[PDB]
RNA sequence: GUACUCUGGGGAUAACAGGCUGAUACCGCCCAAGAGUUCAUAUCGACGGCGGUGUUUGGCACCUCGAUGUCGGCUCAUCUCAUCCUGGGGCUGAAGCAGGUCCCAAGGGUAUGGCUGUUCGCCAUUUAAAGAGGUACGCGAGCUGGGUUUAGAACGUCGUGAGACAGUUCGGUCCCUAUCUACCGUGGGCGCUGGAAAUUUGAGAGGAUCUGCUCCUAGUACGAGAGGACCAGAGUGGACGAACCUCUGGUGUACCGGUUGUGACGCCAGUCGCAUCGCCGGGUAGCUAUGUUCGGAAGGGAUAACCGCUGAAAGCAUCUAAGCGGGAAGCCUACCUCAAGAUAAGAUUUCCCUAGGACUUUAUGUCCUCUAAAGAGCCGUUCGAGACUAGGACGUUGAUAGGUUGGAUGUGGAAGCAUAGUGAUAUGUGAAGCUGACCAAUACUAAUUGCUCGUGAGGCUUGACU
RNA sequence: UAAGUUCCGACCUGCACGAAUGGCAUAAUGAUGGCGGCGCUGUCUCCAGCAGAGGCUCAGUGAAAUCGAAAUCGCUGUGAA
RNA sequence: CAGGUCGAGUAGACCAAGGCGCUUGAGAGAACUCUGCUGAAGGAACUAGGCAAAAUGGUACCGUAACUUCGGGAGAAGGUA
RNA sequence: GAACCCACUGUCGUUGAAAAGCCAGGGGAUGACUUGUGGAUAGGGGUGAAAGGCUAAUCAAGCCUGGUGAUAGCUGGUUCU
RNA sequence: GUGAGGGGAGUGAAAUAGAUCCUGAAACCGCAUGCAUACAAGCAGUGGGAGCACCUUCGUGGUGUGACUGCGUACCUUUUG
């Protein structure tokens, strides 16, 4: 349940450490973004000498939320943090490693690389 | 906020047309033969063939 | 049994008849059925039971674990067919029904003492 | 809305309400016949009758529970000596609430509360 | 269309074999007894009138007692009509009964009920009005209506202006629900989702009109 | 000089809003040099001409100075169409995808932030789109009070000075319990051709009306390539709305437990009062969204622009004059809710009342006597119904409420007594004790004896059948 | 800062700074003016539940400002507009 | 003048001696208003402005920068029991 | 940092409990401090760490009584046929 | 209620001269009788006009009411209005 001004950790090695959501994409007046939704972010902290830098405006996909997601049997899965993965201008991941578990909502053709790189899919 | 014109006696009485009082439900008690308020103990302490105060 | 008898009768025909006895503070392994296309498999979810709701067919229990440095909790619905099997690996010694205080502890501070017969 | 809710307010805080109903129960157990307002009389059943139900078995734990609820040693003694044996075979309904007209000072509806086998 | 009158018993869930949890509402159906058939010749329209439940004779009036005795059926707790067509009228006669077997598993139905009563309610809850600031100098206007009109032109409040008033306790129809189970031995309909009203209320189940 | 100010007056006379007008403003049309490789009119269009609207800047001084008291924001709106998106078309310097221009169309929809008191504007990032206007430049007896425009103080500047400003800066009281109209809800009365209990028809009224992306047709038609469709299907979302509480959560000051200080119950033990529910951890029902489900689907009829068929006036041609068609998110239906105070007061089923005297005002006539129906209400136990009402259930031939018994749930190892320890404490008895609102049984308690209202076959005229 | 009419530093064509109507600075101090950050949060997205006091009903007491008189509707037009 | 238990205290919580329950009550538990408690995910996106709320908070020890009129800054910050 | 003396912010109150307050925060608190009693300064005068502040709920000239029935080219009103 | 207040009795020419007591107007507020009034839009009247009730010199009469209907935006002041 991510909205504008929300801070997110970065679950990859693109170089950013903390990002801030500045827009939820996908419709007029849309309020929240969940796992698998695309957001616009600004980079608040980054690794020195990395490709991405502080103050960059990029696209990202949300991979973990504290609000959690629902499953068809009525269960809910909740994580301890809100995390995102950086994407390029074509909305494709631009990292080579994934940190922490992700969920099966990412099993699409767009985000199959995250699934294949993640240490755990639950 | 306050009226611009004084209200007529006719309109005042028309408003009061709903102020009439009604009657209570009174019944005669079989044990004593006295009038009492229905479902209530009588003023002498009797109800439904029982006595409260010796 | 706070519902009408007809509702109770409808719920009773779906109850599982082989669940083990487990309590908050235990560590359990839950086998979840994962269906991909037509590929069926079983995935293990192992962790500490921090909450348990006993409501007949509406029973549930919450399991918390640490995965690659990230804490994750899942609220399993006890009688759902998705939960294939529940194993109790170790019995814990706690003083309360709900263990939400474990969410603010890490590593050594979050250790649960074993219940000794 | 107050859908399916139980309990009363009577223009009092919760602690004041609890103390008032405690006092009413003690007075009723002492005198076996009291006069009060109708809402207080009707709510007094839910407080007084479980005490009589508890007093049917004379144990140390039951006496201590009764003392915690009433804070009156004479009330505890009377409950466990007279009232409980009296109602040992009666399945509830130890009180009797009867409408008793209205009060002069404020026109408040009144009622009598009586023990079932007073005399 | 011809339907059924039932009573809402409460909500529960059904687990499918794949593990999906389906939220469902249970409807008890005392088999509806036909009390009168209305035709074009005598009434000017075609309907089937039914009754269901029970009622004690001290509460059944003499007129209703005669009405039930003409049909030859026991008095019910309610009487209700269904508008029907000539094809639907086939096989239905006064004194017959209609059961849960009128519906089949998987059929799409509409369910009508009487929604819960919320009493006197304000703009925020009744019409989703926005509240004004809780701070920044706002005096006593947090949940009030605000402006209700324009000015000298037109110098009045238009009809249909949204204001505070009674909310709930109204007839509501929910369309497009799916029949999950038809239990004939228990005389029960299990439908998917939520239906209007409180537990114990009277509901009407009809075949969907969005066909 | 007065902003430290005061009195008598004026809407005879200014600032706001209204009014008249329309120079100005905005919009449209006529002619057409020319531009467009040729070619005025695909798209522009000089020099000139004719109008429309009532948004702008103005002109006038008709209303208000025994007061019409506000720039912007907030909340809530309603209308217009000169249409921003979505829908339907003609032309094109329209291959396709796109675009340009004009016509029809007002059903719905139509951003969040940084800066500034701002409206505006610039910028960042979205969206199908972020339309133009009227409504006292809508809305302050609905909120605010940042700007302007009292009294304090300072700077630049002007003045000898009191003081002042095509200026700036720090600070600086927002009253009113709603009579009438209007509006949102909810009742009382009477009427409706004897009375009553139910079920109903629908004259009509309101609600709703939005849209993205992916796949497929098909890398097909088209195109040198680059690119890339119409039409027609499937799936999955955004915003909006309703209902609901099975699931996920919040709350849950009458449920359970831990614990600090103090006082008390004679003392230990065990408890209770007060300290925000003392604080802290949980939590049943109910309520609730951030949770769950559902909706705007499909189809008829008349049309708008536009496209016709046949066809003369006018031997040809021609959608039109006779005659016959197609055609839109728009209209009437269709979907949901309300609806006979629809005084035109409608329909159907069933139920109730069939007695005697006197008199004159010989009449649905006035007094007597006898009758009191079917039902309705008062009262009581109450409710998932409720401000009061109204509405629903029940009143002993009874489960309506409380209690009682059982179950379930929550909290979690009661008290007492035993052990083991110097002791704090731990263990056993035993998942014990306690458990608001839940489920099911159960007349123990309370719904008692009752009363009031509502009558006695329902005028006359004509017609059709008896 | 993603985006800065405010802020900080600098530039000097200062409409119209300038040396006791003092000039330029200055540690400490200020319920003094402006700008930024951490923590924090119902300020807000967007409100929900609960407690007390009113509101509402009943019994008692019992005001107010205003007021030519009222059998005190909508729309379009008219008309001291 | 002014006691007790904790306490630096005449602060504070609960009590003593000694005084009071404040001269309308009884019900109900709608909108709306006032005063409080709690709140999923987010955390100033609110707004003229973090207004208001939330937050910090004790004792002992450790440790503490630029600047400085050498006094300060300083309880800086931060940490342990 | 209490008493005591003040009055920076906010909600409430505005026919108030009150013709200037309550509540939650806030400043000083051995000094240019706060305070009792009794005195002195009197209206173009007094007093003023200076706001035209204060001088009995009254201040760019206090209050009371007289001149006095001030004057008003202004507004209102002006009674039977 | 040994209250207040009243009904009789008695006094007096008169007690509706009975104590805040001669006369007892109007605004304003009750009770009783007659007629009208719950499908109809506005300065409330005016010119017509049916019916009803009582009275009666029996009518071409008197009193009260007024279904239905044409017309009809108070008064004063100040003003071009
Ligand atoms: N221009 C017109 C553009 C049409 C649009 N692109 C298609 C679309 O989404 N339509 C409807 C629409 O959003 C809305 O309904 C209506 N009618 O407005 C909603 C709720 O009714 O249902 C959608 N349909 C759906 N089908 C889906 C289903 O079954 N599961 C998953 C979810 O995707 C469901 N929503
Ligand atoms: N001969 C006729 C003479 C006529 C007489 N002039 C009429 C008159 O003057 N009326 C005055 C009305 C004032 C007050 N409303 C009276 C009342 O109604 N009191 C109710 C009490 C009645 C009860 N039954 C007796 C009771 O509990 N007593 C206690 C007790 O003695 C004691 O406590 C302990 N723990 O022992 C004491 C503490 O010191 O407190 C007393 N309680 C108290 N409550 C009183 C309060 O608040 N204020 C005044 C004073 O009375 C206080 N004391």
């Amino acid at each position: 349940m991510i909205q504008t001004e929300t801070m997110l950790d970065v679950a990859d090695n693109s170089g950013a450490r903390r990002v801030q959501c500045i827009k939820v994409l996908g419709g007029s007046h849309r309020r929240y973004a969940s796992v698998g939704d695309i957001i616009k972010v600004t980079v608040k902290e980054a690794i020195p000498r990395a490709r991405v830098k502080k103050g960059d405006v990029m696209n990202a996909v949300v991979v973990r939320t504290k609000f959690g997601i629902r499953r068809p049997d009525g269960s809910v899965i909740r994580f301890d943090d809100n995390a995102a993965v950086i994407l390029n201008n074509n909305k494709a991941p631009i990292a080579t490693r994934i940190f922490g578990p992700v969920t099966r909502e990412l099993r699409t053709e767009q985000f199959m690389k995250i699934i294949s790189l993640a240490p755990e899919v639950l | 906020a306050v009226q611009q014109n004084r209200k007529s006696r006719s309109r005042r009485d028309m408003r009061r047309s709903h102020d009439a009082l009604t009657e209570n439900a009174l019944t005669v008690d079989q044990a004593t033969g006295e009038t009492h308020r229905r479902h209530h103990v009588t003023k002498d302490g009797f109800y439904r063939g029982r006595q409260l105060f010796a | 049994s706070g519902k009408h008898p007809l509702v109770q009768a409808i719920e009773n025909s779906q109850l599982k008849t082989d669940l083990p006895e487990f309590a908050p503070g235990d560590t359990v392994v839950v086998q979840v059925k994962v269906k991909e296309g037509d590929r069926e498999r079983l995935q293990a979810f192992e962790g500490v039971v921090i909450a348990k709701k006993n409501r007949g067919l509406n029973s549930a229990f919450t399991v918390r674990k640490i995965s690659s440095g990230v804490g994750v909790e899942r609220v399993f619905q006890t009688h759902s067919p998705v939960v294939a099997k529940i194993e109790v690996k170790r019995r814990g010694d706690v003083r309360r029904a709900k263990l939400y205080y474990l969410r603010d502890l890490s590593g050594k501070a979050a250790r649960i003492r074993e219940k000794l017969p | 809305m107050r859908h399916r809710n139980s309990g009363v307010k009577l223009g009092r805080t919760s602690s004041h309400r609890k103390a008032m109903f405690e006092n009413l129960a003690n007075s009723l157990f002492e005198h076996e016949l009291i006069k009060t307002t109708l809402p207080k009389a009707k709510e007094l059943r839910r407080v007084a009758e479980p005490l009589i139900t508890l007093a049917k078995n004379d144990t140390v734990a039951n006496r201590r529970l009764a003392f915690a609820r009433t804070r009156n040693a004479a009330t505890v003694g009377k409950l466990f000596t007279v009232l409980g044996p009296r109602y040992k075979e009666r399945n509830g309904g130890y009180l009797r609430v009867l409408k008793a007209g209205f009060r002069a000072g404020d026109a408040a509806p009144m009622a009598y509360v009586e023990l079932v086998d007073r005399e | 269309a011809i339907g059924l009158v039932g009573r809402k018993c409460g909500m529960t869930r059904i687990f499918t074999d794949a593990g999906v949890s389906v939220p469902v509402t249970v409807i008890e159906v005392d088999p509806n007894r036909i009390t009168q058939i209305k035709t074009l010749e005598t009434d000017g329209y075609q309907a089937v009138q039914v009754t269901t439940g029970e009622r004690r004779e001290s509460r059944v009036t003499n007129a209703q007692k005669g009405h039930f005795a003409k049909a030859g059926v026991a008095a019910g707790r309610l009487v209700k009509e269904f508008r029907v067509t000539e094809a639907e009228l086939e096989g239905r006669e006064v004194g017959g009964t209609i059961g849960v077997d009128l519906f089949t598993v998987g059929q799409i139905v509409d369910v009508t009920g009487q929604s819960k009563g919320k009493g006197f309610q304000g703009g925020v809850k009744r019409w989703n009005f926005r509240t004004q600031d809780a701070t920044h100098g706002n005096s006593v206007s947090h949940r009030v209506l605000g402006s209700t009109g324009q000015n000298q032109t037109p110098g009045r409040v238009f009809k249909g202006k949204k204001m505070a008033g009674h909310l709930g306790d109204e007839r509501v129809t929910v369309q497009g629900l799916e029949i999950v189970s038809v239990d004939t031995e228990r005389s029960v309909l299990v439908v998917k989702g939520a239906i209007p009203g409180a537990t114990g209320g009277d509901v009407i189940v009809r075949p969907t009109i969005k066909a």
